């Protein structure tokens, strides 16, 4: 028993749009819409399958021109904000300088905007990071994950913020070395 | 071998 | 794409059996015969599509090359009703159909009581006008035109009294020449030495 | 062996394959008990326009296996180098032979995805209401779609190779290259349909059609 | 920024039943989180949702060639694609690393609480059980679930109640079908 | 019962005018294709269009236009730099559900040099012979059609006021009677037959009848003789014992 979705999304007035493959909850694959190409989740599934970046790229026009004929057709209803919930974690159990890695995982929200950042101590850190594209849910909210590679340090303490419009405040989760 | 995607359909006017 | 037909023309005799041609150096798809009555439109016989068909529609036999590049067109037992303008038409598997130039086909009818004459046929009007008729010769005769500007000579033409069981052929031949009579109309036609001469 | 290119085909080669492909045999409950070089079948007048119908197997035991059955046949028809039976016109065909008892219960669709240069076209669609199919007769549906939507046999069409693929849900699947003619005539074209190959409708999953581009 | 915000998603979902014997398609449009109109293969044809589906659902199955369409993705797209990504999905096997330590917290002092930590594992099913001293204990065990990396690895930590005496070994199992015998690993 | 026609059947102009071939169809046919055939030259295609709005030039369309605004109808234009205007043109519409094209009737067109050489047919008829009366028990009726141009004319036999087909046989092709003259006036000849029995009979009527297309009701005429419009010519013969 399995579950392949194709699930794509458009958002005005953002104007950002995204087109993946998912099975059973990991992503096989997205379009980069600004690249026109194929980024397989993991590399070696791109050599074993292929996708046309173009086939999603005549799919996303059309959801761009039937979003706006649906927000019409709603008298213009906006969305209601969900907040996320976030919840921090680590590749693995932490061992003091063997490199780990720190996982944001956001959860149960929608739109799909949101700025995430780490913060080592209490200052931004942009290196090494990598991120997913917004994955989504039964209940058509989203999932979005967050990594930031380091090694383990009693020197150092971890945040990772979490701005989203249904938050009246940015959203703060600690991380310290156990 | 390739992934094929279902075509979005264009909604009633 | 050209299509070359032969022959231009063809004079038979009813009841003859005759084959008519469509060339090509190109390779046709489907390739068509059309029948055409003077002045008016033709109209399609039949299509053939598959190398090597031959299609049979009473006495007309029509056959593809078996490798696309001609058709032939067969008549058995020739008949007048057969006669016409035959044109072969060609599309290839995309764009449009080429015509060729024609086969221009004339079938004679039997004269079963041939009573070769020429009479002189005077105006309805009182005027003086007259007009010589060359009627009742059988099909192996034919008509020439005039070797005189003011003479004037038609063709023969049959016509059919279907009443009487009775077809015959004819030609007019007509002046105001004092130098012309009937006895000299038809001397450039090779007319039956039996021809009647009236008084 | 990789997938040969329309421009290594004679004019006559793609003439002869679009004609193939574009005016098949169709006909549903003859019968023939008549075997003509112990591999053909017989069916007297049963052609087009009343031509005879001579439908070649590759074996003896495949044309034993019909001989006096009320068949349907659905094939590629040909006129060249058809052996005559009788002095009446012979129209020819290799297999594409199953029983005409042999119904579903309910119209079979099956679809086929197709690609150009690897981009996306539309899907298409094809019919039966055989609970036994031939092969041929999906090969030559396919294949008609192919020559109206693609152009596939003309010679000025920007299609230069292509491919079929027949996805079974059981283990065997079957292949296509769109210009692997094995000669230049109806007769040597057709003849990779004389084993009779027949697929049970209700294990065909779908086809895949691949078309390429010079570019 | 404040602008209001207007969400179009579009789901194609391919439900499988036994590898490939069954398979089921649910295709779902939804503006703002509403669902409005969907189709699903067990039904075979267009259903609104909600009433702001209505003209899709009835313009779409007024045209019978996207319906034959829709009808056979069964086929054309859902096994296609189960096929096609057959390798590296359904028979993806990442082998777990397992590890036991004491938790980093607890009440009340003379007690212990242990930790059985699986991490780095592809798929998600998994049975994890601790021993006594070669004697499985189901009494006061707590887990947090699985747990998706995102990246196709899982983990999963399984907590024990422990009040511990003298002599005792420990022992975390992990049964999982990335190995063909249970992990085994070992505390004092 | 649908099917597809062309008017007028007969179109004579002045060189320099350009000129309108109407065909319309309600065979419900999207392809429509106009030819033009020569004597000795087959069809050689204009202009075609396969559906309504669409057109596409033929092997030929130098001085050709067409527009396609309804599917019923395609109108050739004939413009004055067309070289040779002067042709038999056909119509044809198609289906995809057959090869068939589908023929109009066609529409003859004479383009003249200048309009003074128009001239309706003098038409007389000539009595049969009494020697072919005595030696073939038959009478043959002559009408002859002389001096006309262009060559477009219709005759047609009449008799005790019905049209007949049976004994007749009108010449296909017409006569030059100034060959080295390229607006040659023409001649025509056409054959009754009937039984001596019928002829002598005073009761029954014998009409030759031509009908003549020239000049319109717009045409300028200044000349002389009368213009020379669209008109019918004929004459006539009564049967006598003698
Ligand atoms: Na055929």
């Amino acid at each position: 028993e399995h579950v392949i979705i194709q699930a794509e999304f458009y958002l005005n007035p953002d104007q950002s749009g995204e087109f993946m493959f998912d099975f059973d909850g990991d992503e096989i694959f997205h379009v980069d819409m600004a690249k026109k190409e194929t980024v397989w989740r993991l590399e070696e599934f791109g050599r074993f399958a292929s996708f046309e970046a173009q086939g999603a790229l005549a799919n996303i026009a059309v959801d761009k021109a039937n979003l706006e004929i649906m927000t019409k057709r709603s008298n213009y209803t906006p969305i209601t904000n969900v907040p996320p919930e976030v919840t921090v974690l680590t590749n693995s159990p932490v061992e003091l300088r063997e490199p780990n890695v720190l996982i944001c995982f956001i959860d149960k929200f929608t739109p799909p905007v949101v700025n995430v950042t780490w913060l080592r101590n209490g200052k931004p850190v942009t290196t090494g990071v990598s991120e997913t594209v917004f994955l989504p849910r039964e209940d058509h909210l989203f999932r979005k994950f967050h990594y930031l590679p380091f090694l383990p340090s009693t020197e150092d303490v971890y945040d990772c913020r979490v701005e989203h419009w249904g938050l009246d405040e940015p959203l703060l989760k600690h991380w310290e070395f156990d | 071998p390739k992934y094929v995607k279902q075509n979005t359909l264009k909604l009633a006017t | 794409q050209l299509l070359e037909q032969s022959p231009q023309f063809l004079s038979i005799q009813e009841g003859e059996n005759l084959t008519v041609y469509c060339n090509s150096s190109s390779v046709f798809s489907s390739l068509q015969w059309y029948r055409q009555e003077p002045g008016e439109g033709p109209v399609l016989l039949v299509t053939v599509v598959t190398g090597g068909e031959v299609k049979k529609l009473k006495r007309l036999t029509f056959q593809f090359g078996d490798a696309r590049k001609d058709s032939s067109l067969h008549i058995t037992a020739a008949q007048p009703g057969d006669t016409g303008l035959y044109l072969c038409a060609g599309a290839g598997s995309q764009g449009n159909l080429i015509f060729g130039k024609g086969t221009k086909l004339s079938v004679k009818p039997n004269i079963q009581n041939p009573d070769p004459a020429v009479y002189q046929l005077r105006d309805s009007k009182s005027s003086d006008k007259s007009v010589c008729l060359f009627t009742d010769f059988d099909s192996q005769t034919n008509v020439s035109q005039s070797k005189d500007s003011d003479v004037y000579i038609t063709d023969k033409c049959v016509l059919d009294m279907r009443s009487m069981d009775f077809k015959s052929n004819s030609a007019v031949a007509w002046s105001n020449k004092s130098d012309f009579a009937c006895a000299n109309a038809f001397n450039n036609s090779i007319i039956p030495e039996d021809t009647f001469f009236p008084s | 062996e990789d997938l040969h290119d329309k421009s290594e085909l004679t004019d006559l080669a793609l003439a002869n394959a679009y004609g193939q492909y574009n005016h098949p045999f169709i006909k549903e409950n003859i019968k023939s008990d008549e075997i003509s070089g112990e591999k053909d079948l017989i069916f007297r007048n049963q052609g087009d326009s009343g031509n005879d119908l001579r439908v070649k197997f590759a074996t003896a035991d495949l044309a034993q296996k019909f001989k006096n059955k009320n068949v349907d046949i659905y094939g590629a028809s040909f006129y060249y180098k058809c052996e005559k039976i009788s002095e009446n016109i012979s129209e020819c065909l290799y297999g594409g032979t199953t029983l005409n008892s042999e119904k579903l219960a309910q119209e079979r669709v099956i679809g086929a995805n197709v690609w150009v240069d690897g981009i996306q076209k539309e899907t298409e669609l094809i019919r039966t209401n055989k609970k036994n199919v031939t092969l041929q007769e999906l090969d030559i549906k396919i294949r008609k779609i192919l020559s109206d939507k693609y152009k596939i046999y003309y010679k000025d069409s920007e299609i230069s190779k292509g491919l079929i693929e027949f996805d079974m849900k059981t283990p065997r699947d079957y292949s296509f290259d769109i210009y692997d003619l094995k000669g230049e005539n109806d007769y040597e074209i057709d003849k990779i349909y004389e084993d009779n190959k027949t697929l049970k409708s209700d294990d065909i999953s779908h086809i895949d059609v691949n078309l390429y581009t010079k570019k | 920024d404040t602008r209001p915000r207007f969400l179009w998603q579009l789901k194609f979902e391919c439900h499988f039943f036994n590898g490939t014997e069954r398979v089921r398609l649910l295709e779902r449009c939804i503006y703002n989180q509403e669902e409005s109109v969907r189709f699903d293969s067990d039904v075979g044809e267009y259903r609104a949702v909600t009433e702001l589906g209505r003209p899709d659902a009835e313009y779409w199955n007024s045209q019978k060639d996207l319906l034959e369409q829709r009808r056979a993705a069964v086929d054309t797209y859902c096994r296609h694609n189960y096929g096609v990504g057959e390798s590296f999905t359904v028979q993806r096997r990442v082998e777990p690393k397992v590890t036991v330590y004491p938790s980093k917290t607890q009440p009340l002092q003379h007690h212990n609480l242990l930790v059985c930590s699986v991490s780095g594992f592809y798929p998600g099913s998994i049975e994890v059980r601790w021993f006594r001293n070669g004697q499985e204990e189901k009494a006061g065990v707590v887990s947090t679930g699985l747990i998706q990396n995102g990246d196709w690895t899982f983990q999963t930590l399984v907590m024990l109640e422990t009040v511990p005496r003298s002599g005792e070994v420990y022992t975390c199992q992990v049964e999982h079908p990335s190995v063909t015998s249970p992990l085994t690993v070992e505390w004092r | 019962d649908g099917g597809i026609t062309q008017s007028p059947k007969y179109l004579f102009r002045k060189e320099g005018q350009n000129v309108t071939l109407s065909c319309e169809q309600n065979l419900n046919h999207d392809a429509m294709y106009w030819y033009r055939q020569d004597p000795g030259q087959g069809l050689r295609l204009i202009y075609y269009s396969q559906i309504v709005n669409d057109f596409q030039k033929g092997d030929i369309a130098e001085g050709y236009s067409v527009s396609r605004e309804k599917k019923e109808s395609f109108p050739l234009t004939v413009t004055s730099a067309q070289k040779n205007p002067t042709a038999f043109y056909l119509c044809a519409s198609s289906s995809r559900s057959s090869y068939e094209q589908y023929f109009g009737p066609g529409t003859r067109l004479t383009v003249t040099e200048d309009l003074k050489n128009v001239f309706p047919p003098e038409v007389a008829v000539f009595e049969p012979s009494e020697a072919e009366i005595s030696h073939t028990q038959k009478a043959t009726l002559v009408c002859l059609a002389t001096g006309f141009y262009p060559d477009h004319v219709e005759l047609s036999w009449w008799v005790n006021g019905k049209e007949v087909h049976s004994g007749v046989c009108t010449d296909p092709q017409p006569l030059k009677e100034q060959p080295a003259l390229n607006d040659s006036r023409y001649s025509l000849s056409s054959r009754l037959r009937v039984s001596a029995t019928f002829w002598q009979n005073p009761r029954n009527h014998f009409r030759c009848q031509v009908q003549f297309y020239g000049l319109s009701e717009n045409d300028e005429w200044t000349q002389d003789r009368a213009k020379p419009v669209t008109q019918i010519v004929s004459a006539e013969a009564w049967g006598r014992a003698d």
